[PDB]
């Protein structure tokens, strides 16, 4: 699973970091890196819709 | 982290695809489906018992 593997984008940190649209999520990037993608305004890299707002997400 | 992998806590037979948020952080331990019933329920989050805003479909990728 994609599940285990470490943010995308700097591969040091979870994947923890929820793209949030509408009623759906992706989750691939770690919350610091995710941030970075919505202060830059750049979309959802997975399927480039806006993002609303990112979400630090707990798998506890 | 491992616990992703682990069938929802609730009905122990699908994946934990369901982000329960409360402002800006969220608790992913139960499936859409069963998060959903949650919030019609009125019940706050379950792990820390804050009030459900938002419950949202998650893929990971
Ligand atoms: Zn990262
Ligand atoms: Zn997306
Ligand atoms: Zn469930
Ligand atoms: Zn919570």
């Amino acid at each position: 699973l994609n599940a285990i593997e470490p943010c995308v984008i700097c591969q040091g940190r979870p994947k923890n970091g929820c793209i949030v649209h509408g009623k759906t999520g992706h989750l691939m990037a770690c919350f610091t890196c995710a941030k970075k993608l919505k202060k830059r305004n750049k979309p959802c890299p997975v399927c480039r819709q806006p993002i609303q707002m990112i979400v630090l997400t707990y798998f506890p | 982290c491992q616990n992703l992998l682990k069938p929802c806590s609730l009905c122990e037979k699908r994946p934990r695809d369901g982000n329960i948020i409360h402002g800006r952080t969220g608790h992913l331990v139960t499936c859409f489906h069963c998060a959903r019933r949650l919030k019609k329920a009125g019940a706050s989050c379950p792990i820390c018992k804050k009030e459900i805003q938002l419950v949202i479909k998650v893929f990971i990728a």
